RNA sequence: UUGACACUGAACAUUGAGCCUUGAUGUGUAGGAUAGGUGGGAGGCUUUGAAGUGUGGACGCCAGUCUGCAUGGAGCCGACCUUGAAAUACCACCCUUUAAUGUUUGAUGUUCUAACGUUGACCCGUAAUCCGGGUUGCGGACAGUGUCUGGUGGGUAGUUUGAC
RNA sequence: AUAGGUUAAUGAGGCGAACCGGGGGAACUGAAACAUCUAAGUACCCCGAGGAAAAGAAAUCAACCGAGAUUCCCCCAGUAGC
């Protein structure tokens, strides 16, 4: 499933407006990436399903603070 | 990213000076070797005295 | 043939760095140590454009201190050298010499305005430094 | 299917631009003057070792200035006159064009590895050619994927195709 | 050191008329054809929940005078607009 790991991402629909307006149901996909993130705190990478923005969360608010939140949540990894 | 120094390291390294290199650069090499810390509010007080002076 | 005597006066200022003008008449008095009644030759550039006609400035400066009368008009490439008085002129004689200047050309800003008007400000010292400030 | 951006990094070299200080560069007519320009206003210089001048960088509209070690040595010019201005006698701003530097991104080349891929090998979770984890080799910032976007597109869909 | 393995403890599972919130989402039809639009975020599908659920105590309106969370009802008005 397509699901951003760390913020709560999804595909979510749209319409594929043409030029002459014509509705056509689409779907946005989010930017999704498996990296493998290096806690030092477990001294052990991480690999995560992520999006490219949430990267960005864990770049400001720090791998560890953000884990707290998963197992808070329990989307086990 | 802003990140602060806590290695050698060439052409940006110097033992307390805060890069801004790329993202890849430090969250991929930087960062998982130790070779910078991770810049935040906190960090940026943990060098000035304890490992700076 | 620049040696050392106008370069010690040199270290006084640089290049790049732009100061307040309160600093630049003080250390011109101490840029010109000749034994000659010298003065300053001030480059200002404007901030508008000296291609248009209508937009050029060409008159007379009011100086209340006395010389009080200096006849300026602009240059081919947009600049004014106008003198701020004599070296030997005391520190306020020269703080209110550059602010007669200012709002006497700031009242008179021509017609098609575009922008707040002193930009550059080149104050070159006969035997001094080569000074930057705004 | 094309390009931009994201995941996406590092150096090295070459090459455009910007920028810091910068040495140069800039002949109307006049001319001791390759006076750019405005140019304040007549002393610089110096015994923290100079001109003339050999050669050379230099610039070379070839009318020339500047001048790197310099035996030489303690002086080498002026302002000023023939200029619409007065001059590398001292002269800034530093620009038009140059070149160097630190830096900054752009685009190409070459290598690297740490992201990433591995339907390569091996060990373990295990009596499982699944998957995951660990070692290691190979590729490697490509590939591939998301968002935007031009092209193509009867593969597919909704429909039109007048009245007399 | 973890992944993993075993046993104990607690909860969950399924059904259910409609109502409720959310994730998806038609066409016929109307437009006297039809593609914008309408139908309608309706039908239907899936998940979750309670007895009600949802919303809810202003980074709201108003208007330079004031009102003060939300919800439901009657007007405002088939008007202002699209």
């Amino acid at each position: 499933s397509r699901v951003c790991q760390v913020t709560g991402k999804r595909p979510v629909t749209g319409n594929n407006r043409s030029h002459a307006l014509n509705a056509t149901k689409r779907r946005f996909l989010p930017n999704l990436h498996s990296h493998r993130f290096w806690v030092e705190s477990e001294k052990r990478f991480v690999t995560l399903r992520v999006s490219a923005k949430g990267m960005r969360v864990i770049d400001k608010k720090g791998i560890d603070t953000v884990l707290a939140e998963l197992r808070a949540r329990g989307e086990k990894y | 990213m802003q990140v602060i120094l806590l290695d050698k390291v060439a052409n940006l390294g110097s033992l307390g000076d805060q890069v801004n290199v790329k993202a890849g650069y430090a969250r991929n090499f930087l960062v998982p070797q130790g070779k910078a810390v991770p810049a935040t509010k906190k960090n940026i007080e943990f060098f000035e005295a304890r490992r700076a002076e | 043939k620049l040696t050392k005597r106008m370069r010690v006066i040199r270290e006084k200022v640089d290049a790049t760095k732009q100061y307040d003008i309160n600093e630049a008449i003080a250390l011109l008095k101490e840029l010109a140590t000749a034994k000659f009644v010298e003065s300053v030759d001030v480059a200002v550039n404007l901030g508008i454009d000296a291609r248009k006609s209508d937009q050029n400035v060409r008159g007379a400066t009011v100086l209340p201190h006395g010389t009080g009368q200096v006849r300026y008009r602009n240059d081919k490439n947009g600049i004014i050298h106008t003198t701020i008085g004599k070296v030997d002129f005391d520190a306020d004689k020269l703080k209110e010499n550059l602010e007669a200047l200012l709002v006497a050309l700031k009242k008179a800003k021509p017609t098609q305005a575009k922008g707040v008007y002193i930009k550059k400000v080149s104050i070159s010292t006969t035997m001094g430094a080569g000074v930057a400030v705004d």
